[PDB]
């Protein structure tokens, strides 16, 4: 126990599900997606290129030799750019507590104790200074928020993450305790 | 109150807007209404220290007396400047008597 | 999202110099806009004032996502008149699902589709409108004083040079020099009014300034006049940008002087970020104890401003001749009712401009639309008046003159209908949405104590209805100058259309003439689904109102 | 004081202007300037660099106006051949 | 004008901007611990320019960006 | 005085000295005894564009004299200001705006 | 009569190798630079205790003395801040005239 | 008094009032600054519990440390009298040398390590006292115990070795 | 309401990490207090949503 588990003002949000983090790395965000967000993405990624062609076929465009090709490749780029940020942000939600998170939930909860127990910094070690991981938690709290307007992510191994750190260490303390006499008890 | 100054931080006035921002947060909700009125004093503090206009008429005030008293009394030998100058010198002890008159 | 698509298609647009990739830019704009749709869209999960996002320079608010939305379909909507041609050729032989999915149809289409028109050849057309969308959405999502005058700047500046792209007019160049020079000055107004505020506070954040207004309103050697007075030069700034009287004599002349394809974009989108942006500033400026502070409020000069706005708007319309100096001048009328539901700051007249904003951004749009549609169906009319021979830049504003309009109930009814159910929502006329518009703004003023203001805009509401009917007059009660062009249909004048399967044979070939040339089902279906919204409102009204009072309970709760 | 003089100085360079619209350009950059020097003589006076770099955003978006004004003064040269107002 | 605008706006400027018979004057004294490593202006300004507010910088390169594309569109003819 | 101040006034005094050489000696003599065309849009672009980079050059100017805390962060803001203001480069070089091919 | 002094082989890697040695060179002598400024740091912070305490007595003698010259002429002494925090003087009463000199 | 560097000082106030005599007196230091800069690893060696003591403190009362920290900034002068007086009563030779030598170079350290590493000897065998430069890499040797030093002015003559506290 | 919530209560960890001087900064240990209360309240107030609704 550090005896700082809350050390930085955050802002609370009012929603309908437990909030995990208010800034994810984006490596938890890629694993803690659901195999429905690869196909939400997907999805949505095709569908920028799939409507210039159907928008071709029905209306022609009257264009030249070439247009139509590198067209779809601009289209192509769009689909890619707009597909990968709706993926994203469809796992972030659940970091958030914007979105169902139950299973989400029980993953981290086992993640962050399996840290605790094994000696490590809750959320990693940054190469930043203190007062650079606070600037950069600044910058990335709530941001998948604003991806329609502008893209963000989290590239930063920082501790201000929005939640009281009291939960992580004391189920490790009773996760360290069951296994303590049961070693001892047989 | 950006908290950043021009030699590399902070700024000046910085101390009293987080002591102001505290005073709101902490005192004042929804609940109680005048609870903000704890912040009177504590935004007049920062005001003050942006604008620095109530010491300016303290030393206004102040001055005005000091020169009134200090062009009546009698007057035995002003130090030169040169004098004051010389002041906490290692080898200048008579002239640092003089300037502190002891 | 729109960040990731103005450099994207900057630099695919970089890289051409072809002027018939024009017509995909505009499609590919139209589906990166439906890619910022789907982000904001889940961007809605939450209850909240407000969040301060990017070390809180911005802030999001379910009020910021839900007008990120509205502005981007806006902007969807405008697109399509450069997506798409403005005429087809439609025949009863193509057009099931085998033929307009695996067959085709070969024809001469350039002189019919106007392919090579002036709207169709500028490659940077979709990029300029989307630089102007990405500052409208941040000046709603603005929580800095720098970024305000930062994001009002990359609005203003793309408004510009909008106004001035058509090269070749003389008009438009005019307008566009007029625009920035008295949109300068405008800018000076917004920037000497945040300077104002920074140098006797200290701060740029508005919560901090929120905060220093908040405990000065208690019923010493710093009185704050300076946030009353910042906070005037800085309204001037914003009501000379949407046009508000008396700052407002710009409008009439630009609008009427650049092509009518951009005065739908340039007339709609602006108005929407700016009101948005003020109404937040009027709420956390509020008194809540009548004192000296509450005597010098800024939001006087709106309340003046909304009492000029509708006078000079109905009153100075009464005269006008041209069709785009007339919807100027009804603009200005307009925002006086925005504008009065705005100064009251009540949660009946919060809900009140929410729905006086959307349903009239809507609705003007509507009113476009169907003048450009107009212009575009004279192609196979022809006329011997001599008041349109001497008429200037014949191609960028087709119709200029409300005399252009007589007789068109007998070329087309229901487009002729169709504006006239628009027309109608401008007066306020019920079953029409516009009157619901003005209803709530009625009862909000009157049930707060702007009973002498009310009486003022339903007075000028019957002035300003003398002009609208003006224009339904000359549509519906006169014959057409306007005749059929005797050369499209002589009975020995037809075009072949070929009709070919997947693997290029000809199924059939038709013989076509003008008579099987008509408008893109684009504009047809656009005009249809707003003229329908305007008129089915009072079957539809639960969702779209419900959404107001959530987001005004939001704002005023707590 | 300076600061408030030169900006008057660009509000009466409206007041006193029927033909020149080049002039009026320069009334907007001397009202800039003015702008400009009252935030960084203000931000010296509270210890604040936030001022300097406001300063630094009002230089940058200023020139910008002036490129974008001027290439408007081009496009309507170009056609109208005189930049005078028949007043 | 000269009159009216004046006599409204000088009276909403700081005291410092207006601080310039006994006169006051301005004391300065000297620090250590804020001394240590002492920045000209231009390294604060980039200490924060490029991460606190970064915002501002994006903001103004799309400005700057606007103001190139737009220029060029308005003025050249193409090819 | 200051060196800069008594650098100033001495530059100033020579080049006063050098003018008067030419009013006291040089020979005096009291005789000192309208078209339109278009202008190249190049020298709009020239200035244009340099004002343009300019500004963007000088942007970058507290970065170099800052690198040691902007660090990592610091460098990644200003690769993603580098990359903005190099699209547009690329389409002035892309639509031959100077006009110089 | 081609020579090799002028042939492109030899001068891209003659130019190639001596911009890798300079760049060797660099390298080392930045990092001795950062380690010379650590050095430098941790001198004026051993000092930097002694500095400050001389400086706080003498801020603490001024500002008793100025409450003092205060209660001895104007009666009593005029409250600036609200709060006991100590600011350091703005502004100071000052002797009407300079020493002689 | 203000912080703020002056732009336009043409005149210096002095006070010649003293302290009360409630608060308990002290002797000033009297070192110069190439003479401070010197014994600066020195002083830091033996005062740094006081000299953490005191800007502890201070942090411990916002606004009102100057006054509230006097007794603690009393030990840190005490404490750095007590090193200058040892440096005189057995460095004094090769102090002055190294100082002297700082005076001429900008005081800059790399610039005078034949005379510091002297001193460094001295004060080592008379005092115990060591010069530690906090958190140096390990990869490499340190700064002020290199042979070579690059931004040297004038090079370091082979035969001056730099003092390793033993060997 | 009569009351402002910070949309950014992060501004409470601004401030020049550089040449800071000795009780320079304020002791913010009760706005830290403040705010953590906030968010632990927010925790509790949704599991007793979610978790006496779900059975
Ligand atoms: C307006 C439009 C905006 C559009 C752009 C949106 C930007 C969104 C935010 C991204 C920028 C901020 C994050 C980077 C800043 C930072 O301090 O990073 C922390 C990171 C280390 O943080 P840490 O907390 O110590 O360790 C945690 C790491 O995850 C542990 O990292 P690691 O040790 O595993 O190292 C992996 C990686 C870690 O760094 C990253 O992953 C950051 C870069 C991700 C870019 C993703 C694509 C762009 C979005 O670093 C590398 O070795 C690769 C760096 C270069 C990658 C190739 C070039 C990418 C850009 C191409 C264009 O710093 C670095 O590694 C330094 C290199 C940073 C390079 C950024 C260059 C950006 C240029 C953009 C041009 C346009
Ligand atoms: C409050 C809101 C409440 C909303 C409730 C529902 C309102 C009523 C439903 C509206 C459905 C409109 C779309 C269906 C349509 O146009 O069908 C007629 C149209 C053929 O009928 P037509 O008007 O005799 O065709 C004349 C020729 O095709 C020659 O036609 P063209 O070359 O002039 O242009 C053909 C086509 C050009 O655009 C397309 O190809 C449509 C592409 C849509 C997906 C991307 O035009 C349109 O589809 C315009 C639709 C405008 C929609 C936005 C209005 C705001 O159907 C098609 O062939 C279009 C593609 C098939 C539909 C695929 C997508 C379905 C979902 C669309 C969601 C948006
Ligand atoms: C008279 C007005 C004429 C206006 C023309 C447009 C008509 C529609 C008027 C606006 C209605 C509100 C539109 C909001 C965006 C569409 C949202 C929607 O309908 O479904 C949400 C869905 C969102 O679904 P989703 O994929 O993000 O997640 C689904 C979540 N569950 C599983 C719970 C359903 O549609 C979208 O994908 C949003 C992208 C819309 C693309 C552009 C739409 C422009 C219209
Ligand atoms: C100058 C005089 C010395 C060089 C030339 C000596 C000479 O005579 O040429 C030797 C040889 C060419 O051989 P050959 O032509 O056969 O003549 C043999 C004569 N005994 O020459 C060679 O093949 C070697 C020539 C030099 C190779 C090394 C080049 C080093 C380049 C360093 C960076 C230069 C960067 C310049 C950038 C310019 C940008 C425009
Ligand atoms: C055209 C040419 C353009 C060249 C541009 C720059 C290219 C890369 C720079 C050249 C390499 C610089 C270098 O030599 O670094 C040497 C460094 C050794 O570390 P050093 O500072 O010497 O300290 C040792 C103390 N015993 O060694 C290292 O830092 C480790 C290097 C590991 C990665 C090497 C590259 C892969
Ligand atoms: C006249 C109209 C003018 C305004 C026009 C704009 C109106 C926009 C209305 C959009 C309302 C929000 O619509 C919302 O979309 C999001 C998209 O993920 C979905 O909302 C849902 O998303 C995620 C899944 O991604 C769920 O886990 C979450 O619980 C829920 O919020 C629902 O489909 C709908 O609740
Ligand atoms: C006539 C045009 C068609 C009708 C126009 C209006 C249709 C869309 C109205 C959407 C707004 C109201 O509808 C609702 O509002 C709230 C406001 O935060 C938002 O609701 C969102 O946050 C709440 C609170 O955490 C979540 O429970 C909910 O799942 C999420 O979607 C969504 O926006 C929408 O679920
Ligand atoms: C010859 C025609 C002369 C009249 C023509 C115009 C009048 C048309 C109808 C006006 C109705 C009277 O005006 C209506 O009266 C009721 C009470 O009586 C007011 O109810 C009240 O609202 C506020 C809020 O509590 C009160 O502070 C105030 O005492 C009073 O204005 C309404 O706000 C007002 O809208
Ligand atoms: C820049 C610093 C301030 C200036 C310092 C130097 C000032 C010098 C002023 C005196 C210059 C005298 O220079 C002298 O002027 C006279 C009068 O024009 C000239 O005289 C010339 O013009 C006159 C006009 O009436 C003729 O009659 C005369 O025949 C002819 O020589 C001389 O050829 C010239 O040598
Ligand atoms: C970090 C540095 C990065 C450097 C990136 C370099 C930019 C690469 C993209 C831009 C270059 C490609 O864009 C290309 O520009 C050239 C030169 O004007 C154009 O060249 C062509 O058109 C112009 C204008 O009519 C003619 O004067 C020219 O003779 C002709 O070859 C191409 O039509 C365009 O496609």
């Amino acid at each position: 126990t550090p005896t700082q588990t809350y050390q930085f003002p955050s802002k609370t949000v009012k929603t309908d599900y437990p909030l995990i983090d208010n800034d994810p790395h984006f490596t938890r965000v890629i694993r803690y997606a659901r195999p429905s967000d690869y196909a939400h993405g997907l999805a949505a990624a095709a569908a920028g290129p799939a409507a210039l062609w159907l928008m071709e076929r029905i209306s022609p465009s009257q264009v030249g030799r070439g247009g139509f090709a590198k067209a779809m490749r601009l289209a192509g780029f769009i689909g890619l750019a707009g597909g990968f940020l709706y993926f994203y942000q469809r796992s972030i939600l659940r970091f958030y507590g914007m979105s169902e998170n139950a299973r989400e939930v029980e993953m981290d909860m086992r993640e962050m104790t399996d840290r605790v127990k094994a000696g490590l910094p809750l959320y990693g070690e940054s190469r930043l200074s203190p007062a650079m991981q606070g600037v950069a938690a600044r910058q990335s709290r709530y941001s998948a928020l604003f991806f329609g307007v502008m893209p963000w992510f989290n590239f930063v191994n920082h501790n201000q993450h929005g939640v009281d750190t009291a939960k992580y260490y004391q189920q490790a303390e009773r996760e360290l305790e069951a296994e303590r006499l049961a070693r001892e008890q047989a | 109150a950006s908290g950043y100054g021009l030699n590399g931080g902070p700024s000046r006035c910085f101390p009293f807007w987080q002591e102001l921002l505290a005073c709101y947060v902490t005192n004042s909700s929804e609940d109680n209404p005048d609870g903000k009125n704890k912040c009177i004093p504590v935004m007049e503090d920062y005001y003050e220290c942006l604008h620095h206009r109530k010491e300016a008429a303290r030393v206004r005030a102040l001055q005005a007396a000091y020169r009134e008293a200090e062009a009546k009394k009698l007057q035995e030998n002003p130090p030169t400047a040169g004098q004051i100058r010389n002041l906490g010198l290692l080898n200048k002890e008579e002239d640092t008597k003089k300037v502190h008159c002891a | 999202m729109i960040m990731i698509s103005i450099l994207s298609l900057l630099l695919s647009t970089s890289v051409t110099l072809r002027r018939d990739m024009s017509i995909l830019f505009n499609r590919i704009s139209i589906i990166a806009l439906a890619y910022c749709i789907l982000h904001d869209t889940m961007s809605l999960s939450f209850i909240s004032k407000g969040i301060g996002l990017h070390g809180g320079l911005l802030h999001i608010t379910n009020l910021t996502q839900i007008f990120h939305i509205f502005i981007f379909i806006i902007s969807i909507l405008i697109l399509q008149l450069t997506s798409f041609y403005p005429r087809k050729v439609w025949i009863p032989e193509y057009s099931s699902l085998k033929d307009i999915f695996f067959n085709k149809i070969l024809y001469y289409r350039t002189k019919i589709i106007n392919k090579m028109g002036e709207h169709m050849k500028i490659i940077e057309y979709p990029l300029i409108l989307l630089f102007v969308i990405s500052g409208a959405v941040f000046l709603i999502s603005t929580n800095d004083l720098v970024s305000i005058f930062l994001s009002i700047e990359l609005q203003s500046y793309g408004l510009y040079l909008l106004s001035t792209i058509y090269r070749n007019s003389e008009l438009s160049t005019t307008g566009g020099l007029i625009y920035f020079l008295l949109g300068g000055l405008s800018s000076c107004f917004i920037l000497l009014g945040t300077s104002l505020l920074y140098v006797n506070s200290g701060t740029t954040s508005l919560d901090g300034l929120y905060i220093l207004n908040s405990i000065s309103d208690v019923n010493s050697w710093y009185k704050p006049y300076y946030l009353n007075f910042s906070l005037l030069i800085f309204s001037i700034g914003f009501l000379f940008k949407v046009s508000a009287a008396p700052f407002h004599f710009w409008s009439p002349d630009v609008y009427d002087a650049i092509p009518t394809i951009v005065t739908t974009f340039v007339a709609i989108i602006a108005k929407i970020s700016i009101f948005i942006f003020l109404l937040e500033l009027v709420y956390y400026t509020n008194s809540n104890a009548n004192s000296y502070l509450s005597e010098f409020s800024w939001t006087y000069a709106l309340l003046i401003s909304s009492l000029l706005s509708l006078i000079i708007g109905t009153v100075v319309g009464l005269t006008q001749f041209r069709i785009k100096r007339l919807l100027a001048y009804s603009t200005i009328s307009h925002v006086g009712f925005i504008l009065l539901a705005l100064s009251v700051s009540s949660i009946e007249s919060t809900q009140a401009f929410i729905f006086y904003l959307i349903q009239y951004s809507i609705s003007n749009l509507n009113a476009f639309f169907i003048l450009i549609t107009i212009g575009f169906s004279l192609y196979g009319y022809v006329t011997n008046n001599k008041e349109y021979k001497s008429l200037l830049d014949k191609n960028n504003s087709p119709i200029q003159l409300i005399s252009q309009l007589k007789g068109y109930f007998y070329i087309n009814p229901l487009l002729s209908l169709s504006l006239a159910i628009t027309i109608f929502s401008f007066v306020g006329v019920p079953p029409l949405v516009g009157f619901f518009a003005k209803q709530m703004v009625l009862s909000a003023a009157l049930d707060n104590g702007y009973i002498f203001l009310s009486l003022i805009a339903i007075i000028t509401s019957v002035i300003g209805a003398v002009y609208y009917l003006n224009v339904i007059k000359e549509i519906f009660f006169y014959s057409p100058e306007h005749e059929v062009n005797p050369v499209l249909n002589e009975s020995d004048s037809n075009f072949s259309l070929r009709i070919l399967n997947e693997k290029n044979v000809l199924i059939r070939s038709v013989l076509l003439k003008g008579r099987n040339i008509f408008i893109s089902s684009p504009f047809s279906i656009t005009i249809s689904i707003i003229t329908n919204v305007i008129l089915l409102f009072i079957f539809m009204n639960k969702e779209w109102l419900s959404m107001g009072t959530i987001l005004v309970q939001i704002l005023f709760s707590a | 004081n300076i600061t408030l003089i030169l900006f008057l100085i660009g509000i009466l360079g409206f007041v006193l202007n029927r033909k020149n619209i080049i002039l009026m350009l320069i009334s907007i950059e001397i009202m800039l300037l003015s702008i400009t020097f009252l935030i960084l003589l203000s931000s010296l006076n509270m210890d604040d660099i936030i001022g300097q770099t406001y300063a630094i955003y009002i230089i940058v978006v200023a020139g910008a106006e002036s490129a974008i004004g001027l290439g408007i003064l081009v496009a309507f040269y170009r056609l109208r051949g005189s930049i005078a107002i028949e007043y | 004008v000269g009159i009216i605008i004046s006599s409204f706006l000088f009276k909403m400027l700081p005291y410092g901007v207006i601080i310039s018979k006994n006169d006051l004057f301005f004391i300065t004294s000297k620090i250590w611990d804020g001394a240590l490593a002492e920045n000209n202006h231009i390294s604060s300004i980039g200490n924060i320019m490029y991460t606190n507010y970064n915002v501002w910088l994006i903001l103004a390169s799309f400005i700057l960006l606007l103001a190139m594309v737009g220029a060029i569109v308005i003025t050249i003819k193409p090819r | 005085m200051s060196a800069m101040s008594i650098y100033i006034i001495f530059v100033s005094i020579i080049a006063i000295l050098f003018l008067a050489i030419d009013l006291i000696f040089a020979p005096h003599n009291p005789y000192k005894e309208q078209s339109r065309s278009p202008f190249n849009i190049s020298f709009f672009i020239y200035g244009l564009v340099f004002l343009l980079l300019d500004l963007e050059i000088l942007l970058l100017y507290p970065f170099a004299v800052s690198e040691y805390v902007n660090s990592a962060y610091g460098l990644a803001a200003a690769l993603i200001f580098i990359g903005i203001i190099t699209i547009g480069f690329v389409y002035e070089l892309g639509h031959d705006a100077l006009k110089v091919h | 009569p081609s020579r090799g002094l002028f042939r492109p082989r030899p001068l891209l890697a003659g130019a190639a190798v001596l911009m890798l040695y300079g760049w060797y060179k660099l390298v080392k002598g930045i990092r001795e630079q950062n380690e010379l400024a650590r050095e430098k740091m941790w001198a004026r912070i051993h000092l930097i205790p002694l500095l400050q305490a001389e400086e706080d007595r003498d801020h603490v003698r001024r500002y008793l003395a100025d409450q003092a010259r205060e209660k001895g002429l104007l009666g009593e002494n005029i409250k600036v801040y609200n709060s006991d925090r100590y600011v350091r003087p703005t502004f100071a009463v000052t002797p009407s005239k300079p020493a002689q000199e | 008094m203000a912080t703020r560097k002056p732009a336009f000082n043409q005149h210096v106030l002095l006070d010649t009032t003293p302290l009360p005599d409630s608060i308990p007196k002290v002797k000033e230091i009297g070192a110069s600054s190439a003479p401070l800069l010197s014994a600066s690893f020195f002083i830091g060696a033996r005062c740094k519990d006081y000299n953490d003591d005191y800007m502890q403190c201070k942090n411990e009362n916002p606004g009102r440390g100057e006054f509230e920290c006097l007794k603690e900034g009393r030990r840190v002068t005490r404490c750095a009298r007590s090193v200058l007086k040892d440096i005189n009563t057995h460095c004094l030779e090769q102090f002055r040398a190294h100082w002297q030598c700082l005076d001429n170079n900008n005081q800059q350290l790399w610039q005078c390590r034949p005379a510091e590493w002297k001193l460094n000897k001295c004060v080592y065998e008379n005092l115990k006292l060591e010069k530690v430069i906090p958190d140096q890499p390990k990869n490499s040797t340190p700064v002020h115990l290199r042979q070579r030093q690059i931004f040297a002015h004038h090079a370091i003559p082979p035969w001056e070795r730099p003092f390793i506290p033993g060997q | 309401s009569r009351h402002i919530e910070l949309k950014y209560p992060e501004v409470f960890s601004h401030g020049s990490p550089f040449n800071v001087p000795a009780g320079f900064y304020p002791n913010l240990d009760h706005v830290i207090e403040h705010y953590r209360k906030q968010h632990l309240e927010e925790e509790e107030r949704k599991a007793k949503k979610l978790a006496a609704a779900a059975a």
